[PDB]
RNA sequence: GGGCCUGACUGCGAGGCCUGCAAGCCGAGCAGGGGCGAAAGCCGGGCCUAGUGAACCGGUGGUCCCGUGUGGAAGGGCCAU
RNA sequence: UGGUGUUGGCUCUUGGUCGCGCCUGCGUAGGAUAGGUGGGAGCCUGUGAACCCCCGCCUCCGGGUGGGGGGGAGGCGCCGGUGAAAUACCACCCUGGCGCGGCUGGGGGCCUAACCCUCGGAUGGGGGGACAGCGCUUGGCGGGCAGUUUGACUGGGGCGGU
RNA sequence: CGUAGGGUUAGGCGGGACCUAAGGUGAAGCCGAAAGGCGUAGCCGAAGGGCAGCCGGUUAAUAUUCCGGCCCUUCCCGCAG
RNA sequence: GUAGGGAAACCGAGUCCGAACAGGGCGCAGCGGCCGCAAAGUCCGCGGCCGUGGACCCGAAACCGGGCGAGCUAGCCCUGGCCAGGGUGAAGCUGGGGUGAGACCCAGUGGAGGCCCGAACCGGUGGGGGAUGCAAACCCCUCGGAUGAGCUGGGGCUAGGAGUGAAAAGCUAACCGAGCCCGGAGAUAGCUGGUUCUCCCCGAAAUGACUUUAGGGUCAGCCUCAGGCG
RNA sequence: UGGUUCGUGGAGCCAUGGGGGAAUCUGGGCGGACCACCGCCUAAGGCUAAGUACUCCGGGUGACCGAUAGCGCACCAGUAC
RNA sequence: AGCCGGUAGCGGGCGUGGAUCCCUGGAUGUCCGAAUGGGGGAACCCGGCCGGCGGGAACGCCGGUCACCGCGCGCGCGGGGGGAACCUGGGGAACUGAAACAUCUCAGUACCCAGAGGAGAGGAAAGAGAAAUCGACUCCCUGAGUAGCGGCGAGCGA
């Protein structure tokens, strides 16, 4: 229920909007709007821990920007990753991005 | 989801060979056990740089053998030996073939190829297979002769 | 009471009644195509006065007026309900 | 609360669909049980015939069809009876059914590795487990809360009446 | 009360250079549009724990604080065991 | 502004309805002897009144946003403190009795309890006083509890549709059926009040229709001023 | 769902929380559903003066006030209280 | 050519060898405050390390230095807080109006928050929209209360 680490993707806010009647192109009278209050859509957030360079690295990423996730992982093939603390291999794992 | 297997698994596929499953199972169980790697374009050609490299070093085989197939097959190796009548009084062995081959007619060869279980005990014309890789087996003319 | 019928018209409408508005009301006459009558003529529902509901929004039939670069279409307008 | 994402593995079982083996098709008339349109004036037998009997299956009650054995070489069409279409043989497809497969819909069972809980030990063990949680979406219950509405005349107002 | 001058003296009394209580804060960690909310340890937090001074005299005004008498605590250095 | 008519296509001093060349709706138009001059229309000033805005001024009860408060009060948490004196005399214990052993009875010991009387302390029952008070809750007399669900110091936490409440919608800083401050804000008020020099001419209405209208409005009626008619 | 004049409307365009999920110019987005035709334009990287806004501050100027006015304050005022 | 602020006086001084005074730069700048060694009830308290002072080891004082976070190959650069309005972004009411009220309006206003700078935003077409056309963006005038939107109501408005 926060930011996705890859995407950047936020929770938004959304109307929601009640209506009744049958809709104009089905014949009716129309659609009248019984409603109207403020909500909020989040991120499909989810946790995924992956494995870099002998430590465990987790993200909170949406489900959308999962495999992004794996390729931050075959780009870090390349990078001096050893020895490093999980503090820093998640940084270098964003820093390329 | 496609992925590059990297063994051969029961029902799924050849090592090496491109499959598709589900995302899950690529990334919950293949993965992270190193059973697959994800078929990427990247390492696609990683793949194929494999297929690559690994057919030319083995039609390099097969084409050094039929060199070496062409110097044998075109020749006779005489070897003189100690003999009475017929029976051999030593033997000539695959070694002595080797160590035979090399002062005469300068080809160097690998005894432990050659193909003879017991040591040649008689005289005679012998035509001895070389294997020096399957599918390309050199036959060889050995003459055993006396004095 | 009976015969033939569909004027329980279409397109209009001089002139008025009533009246704060908006409505309600009466209407001769002209044209179109008719009904009845030999004809003069009558006929735009019912002896009369109650039997009703402005807009908006939408339905249906027709019209073929608009159609977001163009042709169409979507969707509207108009006449009728 | 349905769908769906995070969400995966194996199996069994029913459902749907194609691929393939296929097998199934009953009037008067007409050999007999004629699926349909073409191709069709021939195919078939040491890829052993007319037929004797044991085996499943299909039986509109004739059979049909699959094996097996004996024997081991002839049998059906073209013709005509014949009907709307008429026959050996070869395709396309139609009915329905079955089996091996696709690919999926449910269901039952099991797995573990996502996810959740836990364990002086934690790239691990243990338990739950693709459920639960959570994201998007569907319908529902919902004074727990929120915004409001709850007409006028009237010998005061209400009540009654209008 | 107005103006001015003077008056409050501590190693031992109380608080701090000690400790922890609720609670507050908060490395690690978790959560939330932002602001911020939580959070084991640790830290802060007292009238609770802990810790060495009694009696008399003196001033216009301070006194377990100055003075007198008799006591005591910690820290540093050194000596001896 | 110089063109209008039609929903429009479109036509145009016409156009629309229509079959119409019918009828109707809405449209179409200076003085003198070329010039003055008066004029479409338009620009600017000025004045009346209308629309928008707080719109003549002062006034709510309220609604919302963001902060500020538990030094009063309510509850809890931590840590300390306080409760004269007297009375009643549970259990237990011991001894005696009793019995097969017991139950149990008696005396002595004992010292229990939201036990009793009563100060401190905590209350606030009835009456009187007070009522521009000594006091925005006090005073006198009397009265309830006073080892308990007791009282109290210090240190803390919980708050506004929220807290806390042995529950009275009680209390949350002397007015709480939704705190206080600042802001939206000049909320809104068809209601009440108020509206400031002089002189001159005219001079009403309190009806009708309709109105979630009835003490408010729109139109008409009635008043007034300018132009015109006569 | 939001933005736009657009309140579901024939609802395009721009943005995007969820699901699915491409192509590299013979690619792609747009011209208000949609289709064809004809045109326009190149998304998913970033930066970029000037013209614009404001007035704590400084100056200049008022058919602006003149101590109940003008800033809450002409004065030891965000003070006393 | 006077001067030691308002501020006179007392008691003392300064200036044509140029004072007071005005401008610019520099020095000093206790303690608190982002406050940053640590703590804290701001302006107080309590420390480590290096150097100095005292007879100085205990004690105290003086100078230097010691927070956290980000970025870069232990050392560097950066960040924090503030500012009258103005600006952008992230959130975001209600009274009110609709002569009731819910869609709608008030209004993306008030306000909260983050950030920015002397401005901020936007900006070099996947534009506009019919001109066979224009040519980034910002801003003013106009277009226009037009087109349209709207319990097609009140109103809103390119
Ligand atoms: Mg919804
Ligand atoms: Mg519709
Ligand atoms: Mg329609
Ligand atoms: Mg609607
Ligand atoms: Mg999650
Ligand atoms: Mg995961
Ligand atoms: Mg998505
Ligand atoms: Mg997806
Ligand atoms: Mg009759
Ligand atoms: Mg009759
Ligand atoms: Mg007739
Ligand atoms: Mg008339
Ligand atoms: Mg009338
Ligand atoms: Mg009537
Ligand atoms: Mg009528
Ligand atoms: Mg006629
Ligand atoms: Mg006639
Ligand atoms: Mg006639
Ligand atoms: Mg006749
Ligand atoms: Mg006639
Ligand atoms: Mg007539
Ligand atoms: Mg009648
Ligand atoms: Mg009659
Ligand atoms: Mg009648
Ligand atoms: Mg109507
Ligand atoms: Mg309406
Ligand atoms: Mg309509
Ligand atoms: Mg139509
Ligand atoms: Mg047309
Ligand atoms: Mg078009
Ligand atoms: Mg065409
Ligand atoms: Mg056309
Ligand atoms: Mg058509
Ligand atoms: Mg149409
Ligand atoms: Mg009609
Ligand atoms: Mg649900
Ligand atoms: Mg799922
Ligand atoms: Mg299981
Ligand atoms: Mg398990
Ligand atoms: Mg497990
Ligand atoms: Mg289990
Ligand atoms: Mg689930
Ligand atoms: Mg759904
Ligand atoms: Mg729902
Ligand atoms: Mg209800
Ligand atoms: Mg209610
Ligand atoms: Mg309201
Ligand atoms: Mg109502
Ligand atoms: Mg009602
Ligand atoms: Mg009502
Ligand atoms: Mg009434
Ligand atoms: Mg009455
Ligand atoms: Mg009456
Ligand atoms: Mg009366
Ligand atoms: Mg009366
Ligand atoms: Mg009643
Ligand atoms: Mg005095
Ligand atoms: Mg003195
Ligand atoms: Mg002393
Ligand atoms: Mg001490
Ligand atoms: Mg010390
Ligand atoms: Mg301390
Ligand atoms: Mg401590
Ligand atoms: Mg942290
Ligand atoms: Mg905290
Ligand atoms: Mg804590
Ligand atoms: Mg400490
Ligand atoms: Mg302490
Ligand atoms: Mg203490
Ligand atoms: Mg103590
Ligand atoms: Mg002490
Ligand atoms: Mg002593
Ligand atoms: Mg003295
Ligand atoms: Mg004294
Ligand atoms: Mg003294
Ligand atoms: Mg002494
Ligand atoms: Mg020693
Ligand atoms: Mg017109
Ligand atoms: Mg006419
Ligand atoms: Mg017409
Ligand atoms: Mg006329
Ligand atoms: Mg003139
Ligand atoms: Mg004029
Ligand atoms: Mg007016
Ligand atoms: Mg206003
Ligand atoms: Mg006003
Ligand atoms: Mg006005
Ligand atoms: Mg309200
Ligand atoms: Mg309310
Ligand atoms: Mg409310
Ligand atoms: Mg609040
Ligand atoms: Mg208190
Ligand atoms: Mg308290
Ligand atoms: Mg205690
Ligand atoms: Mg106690
Ligand atoms: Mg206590
Ligand atoms: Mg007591
Ligand atoms: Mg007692
Ligand atoms: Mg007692
Ligand atoms: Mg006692
Ligand atoms: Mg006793
Ligand atoms: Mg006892
Ligand atoms: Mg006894
Ligand atoms: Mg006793
Ligand atoms: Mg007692
Ligand atoms: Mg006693
Ligand atoms: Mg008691
Ligand atoms: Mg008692
Ligand atoms: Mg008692
Ligand atoms: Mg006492
Ligand atoms: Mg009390
Ligand atoms: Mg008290
Ligand atoms: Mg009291
Ligand atoms: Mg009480
Ligand atoms: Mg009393
Ligand atoms: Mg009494
Ligand atoms: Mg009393
Ligand atoms: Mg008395
Ligand atoms: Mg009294
Ligand atoms: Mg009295
Ligand atoms: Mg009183
Ligand atoms: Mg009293
Ligand atoms: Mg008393
Ligand atoms: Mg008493
Ligand atoms: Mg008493
Ligand atoms: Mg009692
Ligand atoms: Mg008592
Ligand atoms: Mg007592
Ligand atoms: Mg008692
Ligand atoms: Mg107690
Ligand atoms: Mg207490
Ligand atoms: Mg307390
Ligand atoms: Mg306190
Ligand atoms: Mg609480
Ligand atoms: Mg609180
Ligand atoms: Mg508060
Ligand atoms: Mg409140
Ligand atoms: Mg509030
Ligand atoms: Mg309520
Ligand atoms: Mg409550
Ligand atoms: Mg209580
Ligand atoms: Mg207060
Ligand atoms: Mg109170
Ligand atoms: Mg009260
Ligand atoms: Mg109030
Ligand atoms: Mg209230
Ligand atoms: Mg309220
Ligand atoms: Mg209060
Ligand atoms: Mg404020
Ligand atoms: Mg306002
Ligand atoms: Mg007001
Ligand atoms: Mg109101
Ligand atoms: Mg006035
Ligand atoms: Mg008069
Ligand atoms: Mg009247
Ligand atoms: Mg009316
Ligand atoms: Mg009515
Ligand atoms: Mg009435
Ligand atoms: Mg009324
Ligand atoms: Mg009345
Ligand atoms: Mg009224
Ligand atoms: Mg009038
Ligand atoms: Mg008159
Ligand atoms: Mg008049
Ligand atoms: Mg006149
Ligand atoms: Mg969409
Ligand atoms: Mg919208
Ligand atoms: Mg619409
Ligand atoms: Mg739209
Ligand atoms: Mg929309
Ligand atoms: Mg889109
Ligand atoms: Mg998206
Ligand atoms: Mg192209
Ligand atoms: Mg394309
Ligand atoms: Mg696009
Ligand atoms: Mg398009
Ligand atoms: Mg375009
Ligand atoms: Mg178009
Ligand atoms: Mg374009
Ligand atoms: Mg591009
Ligand atoms: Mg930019
Ligand atoms: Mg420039
Ligand atoms: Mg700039
Ligand atoms: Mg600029
Ligand atoms: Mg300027
Ligand atoms: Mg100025
Ligand atoms: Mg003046
Ligand atoms: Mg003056
Ligand atoms: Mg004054
Ligand atoms: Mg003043
Ligand atoms: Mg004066
Ligand atoms: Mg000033
Ligand atoms: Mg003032
Ligand atoms: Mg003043
Ligand atoms: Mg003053
Ligand atoms: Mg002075
Ligand atoms: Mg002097
Ligand atoms: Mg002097
Ligand atoms: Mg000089
Ligand atoms: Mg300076
Ligand atoms: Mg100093
Ligand atoms: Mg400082
Ligand atoms: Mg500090
Ligand atoms: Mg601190
Ligand atoms: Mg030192
Ligand atoms: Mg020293
Ligand atoms: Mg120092
Ligand atoms: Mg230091
Ligand atoms: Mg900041
Ligand atoms: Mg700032
Ligand atoms: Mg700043
Ligand atoms: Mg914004
Ligand atoms: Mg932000
Ligand atoms: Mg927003
Ligand atoms: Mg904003
Ligand atoms: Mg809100
Ligand atoms: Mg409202
Ligand atoms: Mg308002
Ligand atoms: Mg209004
Ligand atoms: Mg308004
Ligand atoms: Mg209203
Ligand atoms: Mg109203
Ligand atoms: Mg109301
Ligand atoms: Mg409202
Ligand atoms: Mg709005
Ligand atoms: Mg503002
Ligand atoms: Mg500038
Ligand atoms: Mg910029
Ligand atoms: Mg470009
Ligand atoms: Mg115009
Ligand atoms: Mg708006
Ligand atoms: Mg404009």
């Amino acid at each position: 229920s926060k930011v996705c680490e890859i995407s950047g993707k936020r929770p938004i806010v959304a109307n929601s909007i009640q209506r009744r009647g049958k809709a104009k192109r089905e014949g009716g009278v129309g659609k009248k709007t019984t409603g109207i209050s403020k909500r909020r859509q989040y991120p499909n957030l989810q946790k995924v821990r992956v494995r870099v360079a002998g430590q465990e690295i987790t993200f909170r990423v949406a489900a959308s920007h999962i495999p992004k996730v794996y390729e931050l992982v075959e780009r870090a093939k390349g990078l001096k990753l050893e020895g490093l603390s999980p503090k820093e291999i998640k940084k270098e794992l964003l820093k390329l991005l | 989801m496609k992925v590059i297997l990297l063994e051969p698994l029961e029902n799924l596929g050849d090592v090496g060979q491109v499959v598709d499953v589900k995302p899950g199972y690529a990334r919950n169980y293949l993965l992270p056990r190193g059973l697959a790697v994800l078929a990427t374009e990247s390492n696609l050609k990683a793949l194929e740089a494999r297929i690559r490299a690994q057919a030319k070093r083995l039609a390099e085989r097969k084409a050094e053998a039929e060199r070496l197939k062409e110097i044998l097959e075109n020749l006779t190796l005489t070897i003189p030996v100690r003999a009475g009548e017929t029976k051999i009084y030593g033997s000539v062995t695959a070694k002595d073939i080797a160590e035979a081959l090399s002062r005469q007619h300068g080809v160097t060869i690998d005894p432990k190829r050659l193909a003879l279980e017991k040591p040649i005990k008689e005289l005679g014309e012998y035509v001895l297979t070389y294997k020096p890789h399957p599918e390309v087996p050199i036959q060889l003319k050995v003459s055993v002769v006396a004095q």
